[PDB]
């Protein structure tokens, strides 16, 4: 589970990208991790 | 299913 405000975007480049755009979160890790 | 960055190679 996620803190809200991050939808699971997930590109055929076959990694997964967390955004959530408060503050512009783009990252490779889960944020609640 | 809306994003402003892109996608990193990292």
């Amino acid at each position: 589970e996620l803190p809200e405000g991050y939808e699971q975007r997930t590109t055929v480049q076959g990694q997964v990208y967390f955004l959530h755009t408060q503050t512009g979160v783009s990252t490779w890790h889960d944020p609640r991790i | 299913t809306s994003s402003d960055p892109g996608s990193p190679f990292q």
